[PDB]
């Protein structure tokens, strides 16, 4: 036959394939450096529309100078500088003796503190291990002319310290120039010597001979050199670690650059090679302005890329190397003058972000930020372009986007800030993460304030565009990126704005939902242009192009379906919604969640709205069944089957949010209960326990479809056990259990309280539990077995509840009185119903039988006193209670069965103190 | 309220609250702002019920509209100028465009 | 590549068709004669889809035109509900089961449209009306009628559709008698 169980068991599996297969496109996106790492000749890849709203930059706000710094600068006599500490939320600016540190969080606190000597830079660094107390967070270190100061930040909060003075050493008059940190606390000094040095501190003392707990090396004197004074060194100009690849790297004033390998325990100083980049780029220039050049600054490239580290030239022009050689040369954009000329004093980069400051005016800095912009490498992955044998040999993959502001006042630092956890996600995969990540914050220090400068993210731009209202950037945009992918940001726009919102009972779960920052006009319009963008679902034939060496038999080739770009934009929305929990384990190995509530509260919030946009966008038409498909004319029926395909595997995508809500909604309820109390305790076997850090959230979502009762179950059995050994209430923790994740449970809890009863007796607690007993049977009437709870209530002789009971039940088998009207033809439901209300009526009379049998043995037994009258009364009085609770019934059918059990009972008498019209 | 909340009869709930909040709206008035105190709690406290029902999705909505015009207000009454811009664009009933 | 005008593509050419050339004409109802546009409309694409898919017959809209005289010619749909009613009254629907099927199909359709738009006391009190009320019982006795002549020839999917649309038919009314009996309260 057709069977609707194995068609969606089928469905759901195949849209399980179509998330695995969207999900390893999340995760292989290529690093395109790859492409490039073999071009000899400079890069000039800048992407632009023509229009403002493509920038990938934008200033969030701006804050000046508290009025103490400001009366500093009016005050300064020898020396300024400028800093920042995203590291503990804090800027700092120096002025002559004195050290500031600000507040750029949204408290502004000052903290102000005076040195005796004029300071010459200032650093901030993690501590040494088991070295201070746990409460100090950091250690900063001051230098001066004369010495270095390590002060350890102690913190009261989070946001709080105390600046504490703990160690300081002498300079020996070598003016440092720049100072650099490691995770494992060892911290590194640039002398205008020429010279690397490093800080042995130490909790407790040095060597065992000594009194030393702080101590100066120097790493690059060479032993014979201190005796010949062979040419001084450069003054080095800068260091930077990179912990990723374990390396300390040092730029000398004549560009020539160092490496050195620190070791995979921070163990060493072990000095790898010298890089001599202007000898380097003329060896290119010889083997296919300028004279003047020198390299201003190093920076760190991606530990996921080929490319190790950046140099950048007094041009804009920058270099990226390997430890091997230089690997590409990459141009500035043309928002830097075409007179060559131009006075760039500061650059920046961090992770497919670059800017460079140059001098307009004394008062003025033109500020150029380009960013690496994904568009041809996001679209080549997920459309497959049927412009075959484009001849991308020469094609330059790192496209930036180049963005201009003009800035008053010296810009004298920039940083990336710390909106973000654990590591920033690699340029060309921040559309991976794109909905978790708050968009890349740079802080841009200078003399006069701090600006605060967002990359926008690709929703966010696509947020821009169409506030645009536009409709030529906006096509441009669906073009430039893929239907596919801006579909998905459609979604992902929609998911963001207030018509979206499926409330979650916030009388459980209280206000963290997904930031509501897009407007309904941005939403709808997004909508829009996502039905206008969409398509319909078509098969086609993979042209299999034929190199001519000859026939043998071809393949026959398939036809195989495109979905649409809404499905395939929604496909790579839900994708990326999933990309960090469908290949994660969901319980770590010590026995906790691995997702803390606050996530499963984010992605519960993306499944919502993605759940409300499938029942708002009409992709799935409400009410129609599931297409039954069977096994100028021909090419009906080939939409005819590509719209029913897409309208299956939409349901099979709809199913698998639900489960994903309703698996992220039972950790939330186990998290509040004590998550490790719930899993320590359960059911499942030890074996099982010792493997749980190898099941998936993925498997777990397939764990049900191959009683086999689920590790889901199993948690379930355990919270449920919990609530009942500690007293607590079971039914409000389980309306949400049932409305997030009623007979079958509460059939069980009445059975449990009644076999309390069974247990512990007769009392004002148990003889409430059979109150409770007969509401919540009544609540679910008449989905139970009631004979098998008509037992219990006789084994407790709670004989009372019984007879409603046996009456609301026989109701429910009936609320349409059918069995009331005496038919001459009855249905065969008139006959079952009749059936079914003889046999509940039937445990009445099973009930009066037993107390009429109970009180004949008892008499049978008392033979020889007085007494057991009280016994005799309240016996027939219980009967003439059942009878009269009987007599209030309108159905005729209880009444004839009670009038033929008073008449075979010889009570003759009771008819006489009846009046009901079924008596005649 | 809290009566008509003690049997779920929710539309009653939206339909008295944007009543009174909407005569009082504007007002510098003692029950304006405990009134509104009351819905940033009937908010809190119970929108997962007041956004459930098959009527009143449109005063639902003027109360997630009201409750931004009091804030609105609230800005507009203490000089803060530039939040309260921030608050009238972010409830999109004006235009800032043609 | 001989383009595939679709069952869609057809009535979203035609309904801009009748709906732009009605903006400049409506209420003239010599140049414009909106009994005339619906009766020959629907009897054209019920001829030109009779004949496709049991899909075909899911890109097509049940309001394909009735949405669009309201939402573009501003035609109010009690005028519409009425010109349905001549339409099916006037009309050869009376003809052909199918054909009798589909435009009271549209005709509750259009009536699901006006029960949406429906606000004040007084529209309440139209909709309650005899007249209305006797007209929609006549629709769904017919609807039924014919229905029940032919369960033993139609599919299985189709069969459904109609079933479907019975229960709607008969909430309509409960709808129209409901605003009724919402007049002694």
């Amino acid at each position: 036959p057709f069977n609707k169980e194995e068609d969606l068991k089928k469905i759901f599996l195949n849209s399980i394939e179509s998330i695995d297969s969207s999900i390893d496109k999340v995760a292989t996106i290529p690093d395109p450096t790859l492409k490039v790492l073999y071009k000899r000749d400079p890069g000039f890849n800048y992407f632009d529309g023509g229009s403002y709203f493509w920038s990938t930059l934008v200033i969030e706000k701006h804050i000046e100078l508290p009025q103490e710094i400001t009366n500093g600068y009016l005050s300064t006599s020898t020396k300024s500088l400028l800093g920042l500490f995203p590291e503990i939320g804090r800027a700092w600016i120096s002025i002559d003796q004195t050290l500031y540190l600000w507040d750029y969080r949204d408290s502004g606190e000052l903290i102000s503190h005076n040195l005796s000597q004029i300071i010459t830079n200032c650093a901030l660094i993690q501590p040494k291990k088991n070295t201070f107390k746990d409460a100090v967070k950091k250690v900063m270190v001051v230098c001066t002319h004369v010495e270095i100061f390590l002060f350890a930040l102690c913190y009261s909060n989070e946001t709080k310290f105390e600046i504490l003075s703990t160690l300081s050493i002498p300079s020996d008059n070598i003016f440092i120039t720049d100072i650099v940190g490691t995770k494992e606390g060892r911290i590194f000094l640039s002398g205008q010597d020429g010279n690397i040095y490093e800080i042995e501190y130490s909790k407790d003392n040095l060597f065992w001979f000594s009194n030393e707990k702080i101590k100066k090396i120097n790493l690059t004197q060479t032993f014979f050199n201190s005796f010949i004074n062979l040419s001084k060194k450069k003054e080095i100009i800068q260091l930077i670690y990179d912990e990723d690849r374990y390396l300390l790297y040092s730029l000398s004033k004549d560009s020539t650059i160092n490496v050195y390998s620190l070791g995979k325990i921070g163990d060493k100083f072990e000095h790898l090679k010298t890089i001599y980049p202007i000898n380097d780029i003329d060896s290119l220039f010889n083997n296919n302005s300028r004279k003047n050049m020198v390299i201003m600054s190093i920076h760190i490239s991606p530990k996921e890329t080929e490319f190790n580290f950046i140099a950048i030239l007094s041009s804009g022009e920058r270099l990226y190397y390997t430890l091997n050689r230089l690997a590409y040369i990459r141009s500035p954009p043309n928002n830097v003058d075409n007179n060559g000329n131009s006075n760039i004093h500061y650059t920046y980069y961090s992770n497919g972000v670059f800017f460079t400051a140059s001098e307009v005016s004394d008062q003025e800095d033109r500020l150029v930020g380009t960013t690496l912009f994904g568009n041809d490498i996001i679209k080549s992955h997920y459309e497959t372009s049927k412009s075959g044998f484009s001849n991308q040999i020469s094609q330059d993959t790192l496209s930036e986007k180049s963005n201009l502001f003009s800035i008053r006042g010296r810009v004298s630092v920039i940083k990336e800030d710390i909106v973000n956890d654990g590591k920033p996600t690699v340029y060309y995969k921040e559309l991976s993460n794109e909905h978790m990540n708050t968009p890349r914050r740079f802080l841009c220090l200078n003399s006069l304030g701090l600006h605060f400068i967002s990359k926008l993210r690709y929703v966010d731009l696509l947020q821009n565009i169409l506030s645009s209202n536009n409709p030529q950037d906006i096509d441009n945009f669906f073009d430039a990126f893929g239907k596919i992918i801006a579909s998905s940001l459609c979604i992902s726009l929609y998911c963001s704005s207030p018509h979206s919102s499926i409330l979650l009972h916030d009388q459980v779960y209280s206000g963290i939902s997904i930031p509501k920052t897009t407007t309904t006009r941005i939403a709808d319009l997004a909508m829009t242009f996502l039905r206008r963008k969409s398509g319909k679902p078509q098969y086609y034939q993979p042209v299999v192009i034929q190199q001519m060496f000859g026939d043998m038999g071809a393949p026959v080739n398939k036809t195989e379906l495109m979905y649409s770009n809404a499905y395939n934009g929604l496909l790579a929305y839900l994708a990326r919604v999933l990309y960090p929990l469908w290949n994660q384990s969901v319980v770590t190995s010590a026995g906790c969640s691995y997702w803390s509530i606050v996530q499963l509260q984010l992605f519960q919030s993306h499944l919502s709205n993605l759940l409300s946009f499938l029942d708002i966008s009409q992709l799935i038409p409400k009410g129609q069944e599931i297409p039954i498909i069977k096994i100028s004319s021909n090419e009906i029926y080939g939409e005819d089957e590509a719209i029913k395909n897409e309208k299956r595997s939409l349901i099979g995508l709809k199913n698998i949010i639900v489960k994903s809500i309703q698996i992220l909604n039972l950790f939330l309820i186990l998290s509040q209960y004590n998550f490790k109390q719930l899993f320590d305790s359960s059911s499942i076997e030890l074996d099982i326990k010792r493997k749980i850090d190898l099941l998936k959230f993925r498997d777990i979502l397939n764990s049900d479809i191959l009683t086999s009762n689920s590790t889901l179950t199993l948690l379930i059995d355990s919270l449920m056990k919990t609530l009942n050994s500690h007293n607590i209430n079971i039914d409000q923790v389980s309306n949400q259990l049932e409305t997030e994740c009623k007979e079958n449970r509460e059939l069980y809890k009445v059975k449990e309280k009644l076999n309390m009863v069974l247990r512990d007796g007769s009392t004002y607690f148990t003889d409430s539990l059979v109150k409770d007993s007969a509401l919540i049977l009544d609540s679910i009437s008449p989905n139970y077995n009631l004979s098998e709870i008509v037992d219990l209530f006789i084994a407790i002789k709670a004989f009372n509840y019984v007879t409603p009971l046996c009456l609301q039940y026989a109701q429910d088998l009936d609320p349409r009185g059918i069995t009331l009207i005496p038919s001459n033809n009855p249905s065969d439901e008139f006959k079952l119903k009749l059936s079914q209300k003889k046999s509940t009526f039937q445990e009445i009379i099973k009930l009066l039988n037993f107390i009429q049998s109970d009180n004949n043995n008892n008499n049978n037994n008392s033979g020889g006193g007085g007494g057991d009258n009280n016994n005799y009364n309240n016996t027939f009085e219980i009967i003439d209670i059942i009878i009269q609770q009987v007599l209030v019934c309108q159905d005729r059918l209880a009444h004839e069965m009670i009038y033929s059990w008073i008449l075979n009972n010889g009570m003759t008498s009771k008819f006489f103190e009846i009046n009901t019209p079924f008596i005649t | 309220i809290e009566f008509w909340i003690m049997i779920e009869e929710y539309p009653r709930v939206l339909e008295i609250y944007n009543s009174r909040i909407s005569v009082l709206l504007t007002s510098i008035s003692s029950e304006r702002d405990q009134l509104y105190q009351f819905g940033k709690q009937l908010f809190n406290d119970y929108q997962g019920r007041l956004k459930t029902t098959s009527t009143a999705r449109t005063s639902y909505l003027a109360f997630e509209q009201l409750l931004k015009l009091c804030d609105f207000f609230d800005l507009y009454n203490k000089e803060k100028y530039q939040e309260a811009i921030q608050k009238i664009e972010n409830l999109e009933i004006l235009p800032i465009s043609e | 590549d001989g383009l595939k005008i679709s069952v869609g593509g057809v009535i979203e050419s035609l309904v801009s068709k009748i709906s732009n050339i009605g903006y400049d004409f409506y209420p003239n109802e010599i140049t414009f004669p909106v009994e005339f546009i619906i009766n020959y409309g629907e009897r054209a694409i019920f001829n030109f889809s009779r004949n496709k898919s049991e899909a075909e017959k899911k890109e097509i809209s049940p309001n394909w035109l009735t949405s669009s005289l309201h939402d573009h010619v501003k035609i109010d749909y009690w005028i519409l509900v009425d010109y349905y009613n001549n339409t099916i009254e006037k009309g050869s629907w009376k003809e052909e089961d199918e054909s009798l099927i589909y435009i009271t199909s549209v005709y509750f359709y259009l009536v699901e449209s006006l029960i949406n738009t429906i606000q004040t006391a007084t529209e309440r009190r139209l909709f309650s009306s005899k007249q209305i009320l006797q007209s929609l019982e006549n629709r769904e006795s017919t609807f039924k009628s014919i229905f029940n002549r032919q369960r033993s020839s139609l599919n299985q999917e189709t069969i459904k559709k109609l079933e479907q649309l019975l229960i709607k038919f008969e909430k309509i009314i409960s709808i129209s008698k409901s605003f009724k009996d919402f007049r002694g309260y």
